[PDB]
């Protein structure tokens, strides 16, 4: 499964 | 950025046997930027109906992808896998030898 | 032996017209079990592996929402390095990020990873330690600074450490039938003449599984790697995985190599030798 929730931006 | 040429291995899926089917497979790696035209030919035609694997890369981030398309060898159809991409200032044609 | 769970991630602008191009794709050891494609009409991740099938739609949806959320960090992150590396509206830029888990012959977390890369070159990595992080240059290091202050480091830590490893194990159990199977080489040698002096041996291997493999030469019992060619390990199409191992020996002297061939499902490594 996927990391969760939502990648931090750059 | 970097440029990396692909390399280029062109073989079968099971061991060759004339008149007996099998897959043609075209295996292009270690090339960067992603974009890359792979063609299979059959008899120094372009063969159609060709599938490839999604897009994925290894350690030092360059690319690879597995073309590939069902095929039954004979003594007589010549087989190759024909290459172009940014680095390679004309397309690149390996041809496919049973023995390698 | 030993596994692993690892998810690859390639973006691509279309500077002129539209979003990136995004190709996530996740394995188990070398068993790609799912993919997200953003050209594909379904718009969900979806299965390339008998065993991932069984999860049901809250998996799906779980899937699905998190890929769309990576794929978007990348195309905020695409239009951000642009302006880290003062580059034009014109070209077409690449992210790629790849992450994931080792565990032992005991299914207990090894380490974890977490790479970026733009353009092809390293960017920013988590250490080994997974609490700190190595930036190549100084735009890297822009984003080592905001990550630090967002404690992105801590976040993936528990996901590396835990969840990629809880996952891992449930991959493990449910696809057994073929994840926790071997398939051994299938090894022969094949023999050719380019003149009346210099023959080449061909050591081959086939159909195996895992990819990792071992073929090396020897000359009277002693390791021979001049005068070799080893080709890399390719994938037959079928799950399993081949490659070959190649002397140039003077003619009639053939008998004195021999093929050595290491592998994880050999319980013994294998010898092959040419017959007259």
């Amino acid at each position: 499964a996927l990391w969760g929730p939502d990648p931090a931006a750059a | 950025m970097i440029q990396r040429t692909p390399k280029i291995q062109v073989y079968s899926r099971h061991p060759a046997e004339n008149g007996k089917s099998n897959f043609l497979n075209c295996y292009v790696s270690g090339f960067h930027p992603s974009d890359i035209e792979v063609d299979l030919l059959k008899n120094g035609e372009r063969i159609e109906k060709v599938e490839h694997s999604d897009l994925s890369f290894s350690k030092d981030w360059s690319f690879y992808l597995l073309y590939y398309t069902e095929f039954t060898p004979t003594e007589k159809d010549e087989y190759a896998c024909r290459v172009n991409h940014v680095t390679l200032s004309q397309p690149k044609i390996v041809k496919w030898d049973r023995d390698m | 032996g030993s596994h692993s769970m690892r998810y690859f991630f390639t973006s691509v602008s279309r500077p002129g017209r539209g979003e990136p191009r995004f190709i996530a794709v996740g394995y188990v050891d070398d068993t790609q079990f799912v993919r997200f494609d953003s050209d594909a009409a379904s718009q969900r991740m979806e299965p390339r592996a008998p065993w991932i099938e069984q999860e049901g739609p809250e998996y799906w949806d779980g899937e699905t929402r998190k890929v769309k959320a990576h794929s978007q960090t990348h195309r905020v992150d695409l239009g951000t390095l642009r302006g880290y590396y003062n580059q034009s509206e014109a070209g077409s830029h690449t992210v790629q990020r790849m992450y994931g888990c080792d565990v032992g012959s005991d299914w207990r977390f090894l380490r974890g990873y977490h790479q970026y890369a733009y353009d092809g070159k390293d960017y920013i990595a988590l250490k080994e330690d997974l609490r700190s992080w190595t930036a190549a240059d100084m735009a890297a290091q822009t984003t080592k600074h905001k990550w630090e202050a967002a404690h992105v480091a801590e976040q993936l830590r528990a996901y590396l450490e835990g969840t990629c490893v809880e996952w891992l194990r449930r991959y493990l159990e449910n696809g057994k039938e073929t994840l926790q199977r071997t398939d051994a080489p299938k090894t022969h040698m094949t023999h050719h003449a380019v003149s009346d002096h210099e023959a080449t041996l061909r050591c081959w291997a086939l159909s195996f599984y895992p990819a990792e493999i071992t073929l090396t030469w020897q000359r009277d019992g002693e390791d021979q790697t001049q005068d070799t060619e080893l080709v890399e390990t390719r994938p037959a199409g079928d799950g399993t995985f081949q490659k070959w191992a190649a002397v140039v020996v003077p003619s009639g002297q053939e008998q004195r190599y021999t093929c050595h061939v290491q592998h994880e499902g050999l319980p013994k490594p294998l010898t092959l030798r040419w017959e007259p």
